[PDB]
């Protein structure tokens, strides 16, 4: 046949019409022809160039836009639109037909090509979808909050008869609904036959609940939600949490007796997700090279920490420590005997309105594993690990909570002097050995939290007491205090100049954010920070030690001077450990000289800064050659 | 990794690796049973 | 005919991914496993395993054609072995004996052992020797009347902060055949000395666990002794 | 063939949901009722398809009465059974349906009695036009519902034996019959939804003035016109509290509000302002959040002993002991793009403060009980009324000291009114004057400049404006936040609270809502003087004993 007598319908309705055997085979052709011959008048056909990829990287899977075939064939674009299943079934088939023009065993390595329809046109919301949408193409935008396990679904069925023990042949298997056999074609009989998962073969299948993103609802309306039943090529390729756009075929769910609480004969509705599109710290080769070119420079470390939290102004010390954190040191266990911590643990306390939280929001966005917990609020993954049962699925999952959840990661700590009792001896735990201890419901293990931990804390009573020192100024007992690396007391003194320059930066991000109005980027930054975290590993040599035993003697006496909490082993550890995470920053395998007095400046800085007034006015004039 | 166990290992032999979370109590499975008609009073074995 | 029918023994595991990499939004995924015969009774919940099966098919009575996965498992490999009362090893080798009884004649084993314990450790060698003598304990009697008398050595360390008494506390939890380091508070989900609570299935009274009693027949690490 | 549906409206009546009756069951009737859950929209069986089993062919356009119907004809001559059929999803034929739920409302209900709900079936056009917590009008049949409920109610249940009068049998050989309970419950089927406000008397302006008549337009614009116009707003607001200019003018700029912003990282700069009143008992505290619920639209008044913070942002709900479960819109969600009014916030316990300051910082409300996982939207401002420690407000202390509240409820607060009571001749002399002169007079001893109904529209009005700051309103806002920040150092302990950054973006977000309050585009630094100015005399001085 032709186009425009593909346009003219006989058949009652457009499926039926599709239905026919040589309309089918017209499509099929017309088909054929325009997958193709199709290009975008470039000398270049964009679809023979999509086969050769997924030939050339054993996928199943094209990619076909939806423009492309209304513009050369508006009524097959108009037949996909209204009559998705059966359209897509013979394209799938012809784009298979494709396929195997450009490899011939490709037939019997994958069997099934799946087409994905990208670019439809009009958009719909969850909460504008009707009947007249069923059994068509839809495409929607969402939020994923929940998805099931990956199940395997019957694809290519295979029977076997009880009364002869033959295996009868496949059957492949239609997603809407069971099929069955009545014929046993060896036994000529209708006896009882049996499902053998041995032979069957099977497709993935997961559950998606998509929720309407809560900016597009209307405010007094709640968010709309859908099931979205996503296909063997398709499954996990959405974590929840994430906000993507659907198309898919709008069906309705078959149900035995429909709804017996309603008293009218109401249907469950579902999305048979054809393509999914969404609204990672993988690097090149180039760009690993552009990371060397960019760490040979001298100012590399003073323009990371300028890179770190953009929306924060002049905290540069509490950004350094950040710097510190997230690159990190080298955890050792020498001889197998003695082990050392190898990440820095890092105390923001300050006083209401320091902006610690957009801090540790930036690390959250910034970090490779990243758990933010709160001690107050309760919306967030708890700090103790347990054992649950679920009150619905009757089944029973091990967490390990934040800390173990961020195992070579990062964990946020907001409100860090709220805690009780259980989070506190949680977080005791995970500083003191690195790892949780749980013996419930028989479960007796140990998990893995060597998790470097970042908090946040305000004083007693609100404001921070210059006279009184840090012990005084939280709830915190003095062993939990000793495990972090960096402690940042922040204070808002009251200075004319600096509270106009904050002032300003907040009024001017104030206006551009309005509707209606030296830096490293940060995506280049945060594969920089897991490359280095992952390759690089510094070390240090014996005859810089000299020094190191040289400015610890110097730092023990004067702490004796004064009578201050003293200068233990843990500070030049801290300063062995933040030297390591400085060299990581120059992408060094040596820590310099100059890495290591910047750990020192670090943390006589985080020493001077924990101490009371008449304390610290003694102790910057001794220190003042490693503060410079 | 369980999470990428896929509908291509269906049947297969696969090597995994995780936590065990909870053990089960002992049930007892047939391996050879006996049986007898109940009036027929035929015998016969059964092996699994 | 139950008199002369014959049986064996099957097992329903299940496996959950390692908690330390579950993404943070999602509940870790599950399988249940079948083990039968020499395969039951070899691990216990808490085991991390490598496991070799069969991803095999069944039907439960959500998808018209919808089956869940199993495992029937063919062979189970324990990463590492806990140490306890019940899995420890009393059969020794004899070259290990007669090389055990070479040590005995050194007139210096105190000294090569006590050097040993926490080589990374500076000074404090009155402390390591004690270490020595409480990893050994003691000759423990029993009495006619019945009267125990203890032989296991019981060590405090009190002392500034940064002077490597936790270290010593975590060597001595790393070289114990049984050990079990905790705080004076317990741990964040294990708890100190013993709980006894109910069963989860069959709400019958059981043994939960305890720092005290999971290490029987060896050393408990109490760090923070005075917050109790 | 289209499905052609019948609105009928302006019935002489309204009925109140527990008048209705049995011998209504199949009438036109009109109810009004608080809207409370409503449902997905779903697809309804209205014309299906059934293939006779063993025919095979296919018919269409069979009707369906209510619950699912099969036919018995079946004109294909092939069959000669009438029971058995399949029913194809595919080409049937299907309906818009919706359940909401609707309550009694609050004047409705009598003197003891408890509340009670109706489900009220919504078809076609009228879908989706029926909101939780707003007062509706539904005109519709009333209808009867099959129920398993009533099993174990005492009373004899009709009962439906099949009638054995006119069948031969025989005694051959080789007795069972079907019987059916008659139980039902009393539902609605309404053709036509029309929204009443749930006050007692769209962002884009064009879209609002449109709806408005040219003669209504016309003193819309004369307000406009008023140079005293802030004067007059600011009187208007609760006429019955005698004094508290400054609360009037926080409760007006919190019925404006700010516009809310988005930076480029993604985070969300919150335009509505939260007012806290604390001081002496009996000053006219609970009076300002009774004037605000009663006259602003979307607006919900709470206790904090009353509350609970699923009631207060959402609840998971178990229906009948089924397997599925509901989510019901809690208070900060039936006043979202509105004012929750909190009365007694000391009095509400630790855990549902913090369930409601979650949402005070994030502007959304989490559910991940049971197998229910939703985002909602709570982009609410909150109108909350404290008592201090021990009754009085105790000038030595605190702000801090005096309330009971968390720092996260006690920051995200853009003004605190202490209102302090002080026993002059003069003041009681007039205030006990007015007190009778109301007792007295009703009605006509309130004498607002504006009436409550222009007072709406002018504020309906005034929000679909955006503000946005001028060159010189930047550095007048530095000036003034330097200055704000030099005092409190200057004051040291005297001031009741510091000022931080916070402090700064409430007083941006006044500028705002006071520029919206003259109708202009862009904001003054006067309005910017006159935002600085509430916020200072906002902020109280602590007495401190002499040494
Ligand atoms: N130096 C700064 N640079 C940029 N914004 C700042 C700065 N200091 C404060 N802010 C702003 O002040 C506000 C403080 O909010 P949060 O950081 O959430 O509160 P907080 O600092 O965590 O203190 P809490 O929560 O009361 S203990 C935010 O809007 C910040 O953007
Ligand atoms: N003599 C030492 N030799 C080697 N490392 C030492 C020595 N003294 C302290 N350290 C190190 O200092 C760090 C502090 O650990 P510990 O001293 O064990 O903590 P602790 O303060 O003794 O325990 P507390 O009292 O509960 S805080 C560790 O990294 C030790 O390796
Ligand atoms: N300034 C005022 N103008 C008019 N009526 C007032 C004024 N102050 C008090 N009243 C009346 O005194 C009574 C106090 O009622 P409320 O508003 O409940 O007091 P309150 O300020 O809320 O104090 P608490 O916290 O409830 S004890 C009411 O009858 C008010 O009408
Ligand atoms: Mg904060
Ligand atoms: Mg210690
Ligand atoms: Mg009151
Ligand atoms: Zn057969
Ligand atoms: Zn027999
Ligand atoms: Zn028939």
């Amino acid at each position: 046949l032709t186009l425009e007598s593909l346009s003219n319908v006989k058949a009652n309705s457009y499926s039926e019409w599709i239905t026919q055997p040589n309309v089918s085979r017209t499509i099929a052709r017309e088909l054929k022809s325009f997958l193709l011959e199709y290009t975008d008048e470039t000398g270049r056909s964009v679809y023979g160039a999509r086969i050769r990829t997924l030939g050339e990287m054993n996928s199943e899977s094209l990619e076909v836009n939806y423009r492309h075939l209304a513009e050369s064939k508006a009524i097959l674009a108009l037949f996909l639109a209204k009559c998705p299943e059966e359209m897509l079934k013979i394209f799938d088939l012809v784009a298979m037909e494709a396929t195997e023009l450009h490899y011939p065993d490709y037939a019997r390595i994958h069997s099934e090509i799946h087409v994905r329809i990208s670019d439809f046109p009009t958009i719909y919301s969850l909460r504008e979808l009707r009947e007249s949408n069923l059994s068509s193409l839809v495409r929607v935008t969402g939020v994923v909050t929940r998805r099931t396990g990956v199940f395997p679904q019957l694809k290519y069925v295979k029977f076997n008869c009880l009364k002869c023990g033959s295996i009868l042949g496949p059957f492949f298997q239609d997603s809407n609904e069971e099929i069955r056999i009545s014929f046993c074609t060896n036994c000529k009989s209708k006896g009882p036959f049996r499902v053998n998962g041995e032979k069957t073969v099977y497709r993935n299948y997961q559950r998606v609940t998509l929720q309407e993103a809560p900016g597009t609802v209307p405010p007094g309306r709640l968010p709309r939600h859908r099931e979205v039943i996503l296909l063997a090529d398709l499954v996990d390729v959405s974590k929840p949490g994430e906000e993507v756009e659907v198309t898919g075929i709008y069906k309705n769910n078959y149900d035995g007796n429909l709804n017996a609480k309603n008293g009218f004969p109401v249907f469950a509705t579902i999305i048979e997700a054809n393509s999914i599109k969404r609204r990672v710290f993988s690097w090149t080769e180039e760009e690993e090279r552009e990371f060397r070119k960019i760490s040979r420079d001298r100012g590399i470390i003073d323009k990371i920490i300028s890179s770190m939290a953009p929306s924060i102004y002049g905290h540069r010390d509490i950004k350094t420590a950040v710097a510190c954190s997230l690159f990190g040191g080298v955890p050792k266990n020498v001889n197998g005997k003695h082990s050392i911590r190898g990440d820095i643990n890092v105390l923001l306390l300050g006083d209401p309105g320091t902006a610690k939280s957009q801090i540790l929001k930036y690390v959250e966005k910034t970090a490779h594993r990243a758990v933010f917990a709160t001690g107050q609020g309760a919306s967030a993954v708890g700090l103790t690990a347990s054992v649950r049962k679920d009150p619905i699925t009757k089944e029973w999952t091990l967490e390990g909570g934040a800390l173990v959840l961020a195992d070579k990661g990062v964990c946020l700590i907001d409100e860090f002097d709220k805690m009780n009792d259980q989070d506190r001896t949680s977080i005791h735990e995970a500083m003191e050995q690195q790892s949780i201890s749980i013996s419930k419901a028989g479960i007796v293990t140990t998990l893995q939290a060597r998790c470097s931990i970042i908090a946040a804390a305000n004083p007693n009573g609100g404001r921070y007491n210059s006279t009184l020192p840090l012990a005084q100024n939280v709830s915190l007992t003095e062993p939990i205090l000793s495990r972090f690396d960096i402690l940042c007391v922040v204070r808002d003194l009251v200075d004319e100049e600096a509270d106009e320059r904050l002032a300003t930066f907040v009024v001017d991000s104030h206006v551009r954010s309005h509707p209606e109005n030296s830096p490293i980027p940060q995506e280049l930054l945060m594969k920089y920070i897991h490359y280095a975290r992952t390759k690089i590993y510094p070390k240090l040599h014996q005859m810089d030690m000299d020094k190191v035993s040289r400015v610890y003697a110097d730092l023990r006496r004067e702490s004796i001077s004064t009578g201050s909490f003293p200068i233990t082993v843990r500070h030049l550890e801290s300063i062995l450990r933040i030297a390591e995470s400085f060299a990581k920053m120059r992408l060094s395998e040596f820590v310099s000289s100059y890495d290591l007095d910047r750990a020192i400046k670090v943390v006589v800085d985080s020493f001077v800064d924990a101490q009371k007034v008449s304390v610290r006015r003694q102790l910057r004039r001794s220190f003042a050659i490693y503060t410079l | 990794p369980l999470r990428d166990l896929d509908s291509e290992h269906v049947s297969k032999i696969v090597r995994l690796s995780g936590i065990i979370i909870s053990t089960s109590v002992l049930s007892s499975r047939a391996t050879y049973l006996s049986i007898m008609c109940r009036n027929c009073r035929h015998t016969t074995s059964i092996t699994i | 005919i139950h008199e002369s029918s014959k049986f064996i023994d099957q097992q329903f595991l299940k496996l959950q991914e390692i908690p330390e990499l579950v993404p943070v939004g999602e509940m870790p995924r599950n399988l249940t496993m079948t083990c039968d015969r020499y395969l039951t009774n070899k691990v216990i919940p808490g085991t991390r395993v490598t496991i070799v099966g069969i991803y095999s098919i069944y039907n439960s009575k959500s998808g018209v054609a919808i089956r869940t996965p199993y495992i029937k498992i063919l062979g189970i490999q324990s990463d590492v072995e806990t140490s306890s009362i019940w899995n420890s090893v009393t059969m020794f080798t004899e070259e290990e004996e007669e090389e055990f009884l070479q040590l005995s004649r050194n007139p210096k084993l105190y000294e090569i052992l006590t050097n040993s314990i926490a080589p990374s450790i500076f000074g404090n060698e009155d402390i390591k020797k004690a270490i020595v003598c409480l990893l050994m304990g003691g000759s423990k009697k029993i009495l006619p009347d019945g009267m125990r008398l203890r032989g296991d050595i019981n060590v405090l360390l009190l002392g500034d902060p940064g002077t490597a008494k936790s270290q010593l506390l975590k060597f001595v939890e790393k070289v114990s055949p049984i050990a079990v380091y905790t705080s004076g508070k317990g741990s964040s989900a294990a708890g100190l000395t013993a709980s006894v609570q109910r069963d989860p299935m069959t709400r019958e009274f059981y043994l939960e666990g305890g720092a005290m009693v999971l290490a029987d027949g060896g050393v408990v690490c109490i760090d923070e002794f005075d917050k109790m | 063939e289209r499905v052609f549906q019948i609105s009928f409206f302006n019935l002489p009546t309204v009925h109140r949901i527990r008048d209705i009756r049995s011998e209504k069951i199949g009438s036109l009737l009109s109810i009004s009722g608080t809207v409370t859950r409503t449902s997905e929209v779903r697809p309804e069986l209205y014309k299906a398809s059934f293939t006779c089993d063993m025919c095979r062919a296919i018919v269409d356009n069979v009707e369906q009465s209510f619950k699912y119907t099969e036919p018995t004809f079946c004109p294909n001559p092939s069959c000669e059974n009438r029971a058995f059929w399949t029913l194809n999803v595919t080409r049937s034929r299907f309906l818009d349906w919706q359940k909401v739920r609707i309550q009694e409302n609050a004047n409705e209900i009598p003197t003891g009695s408890m509340p009670r709900t109706l489900d009220v079936i919504l078809r076609g056009d009228s879908v989706e036009r029926a909101k939780p917590g707003d007062r509706c009008k539904f005109t519709g049949v009333e209808i009867v519902v099959p129920d398993v409920t009533q099993l174990g109610l005492p009373g004899v249940k009709p009962s439906s034996t099949l009638d054995t009068r006119g069948i031969s049998k025989t005694t051959e050989g080789l007795r069972s019959l079907g019987v059916r309970d008659l139980t039902y419950k009393i539902s609605f089927l309404a053709c036509h939804v029309i929204s009443i406000g749930s006050n007692i008397g769209e962002r884009d302006q064009e879209v609002f003035l449109n709806s408005l008549s040219s003669d209504e337009i016309n003193e819309l614009k004369e307000m406009v016109k008023d140079e005293h116009i802030y004067d007059k707003l600011v009187r208007s607001i609760a006429p019955a509290v005698f004094g508290h200019e400054a609360v009037k003018k926080g409760i007006l700029l919190q019925m404006l509000g700010g516009v809310h912003k988005s930076t480029v990282e993604g985070i969300k700069l919150r335009g509505d302002i939260n007012i806290c009143v604390v001081g002496d008992p009996s000053t006219s505290k609970s009076q300002f959040l009774k004037y605000v619920v009663g006259f602003a639209p979307r607006s919900v008044y709470t206790s904090g002993k009353a509350s609970s913070a699923a009631g207060l942002t959402a609840a998971v709900v178990r229906d009948e002991e089924g397997g599925d479960y509901t989510i019901e819109a809690g208070a900060l969600m039936l006043a979202d793009n509105g004012i929750c009014c909190i009365d007694e916030f000391d009095k509400m316990d630790i855990s549902d403060q913090v369930a409601i300051h979650e949402a005070m910082e994030q502007q959304t409300i989490s559910i991940a009980k049971a197998g229910i996982h939703a985002t909602l939207n709570a982009r609410t401002s909150i109108l909350a009324a404290a008592n201090p420690v021990g009754g009085r407000y105790n000038r030595k202390l605190s702000l801090r000291g005096n309330l009971n509240m968390t720092a996260p409820i006690m920051s995200r607060f853009d003004l605190f009114f202490v209102i302090l009571d002080d026993c002059n001749e003069k003041i009681d002399t007039e205030l006990a004057s007015h007190i009778v002169d109301l007792h007295m007079k009703r009605d006509e001893a309130i004498e607002p400049p504006f009436s409550a109904e222009q007072l709406r529209r002018y504020i309906k009005y005034a929000r679909t404006f955006k503000p946005i700051l001028t060159k010189e309103a930047r550095s007048y806002l530095v000036e003034k936040y330097k200055e704000l920040r030099k005092d409190d150092a200057q004051g040291f302990s005297r001031s009741s609270y510091r000022i931080t950054v916070r402090q700064l973006e409430s007083m941006i977000r006044l500028s705002e809502a006071i520029a919206r309050a003259n109708c202009v585009d862009e904001i003054t630094p006067s309005f910017i003087a006159e935002a600085y100015d509430l916020l200072r005399q906002s902020i109280i001085r602590v007495d401190v004993d002499d040494v």
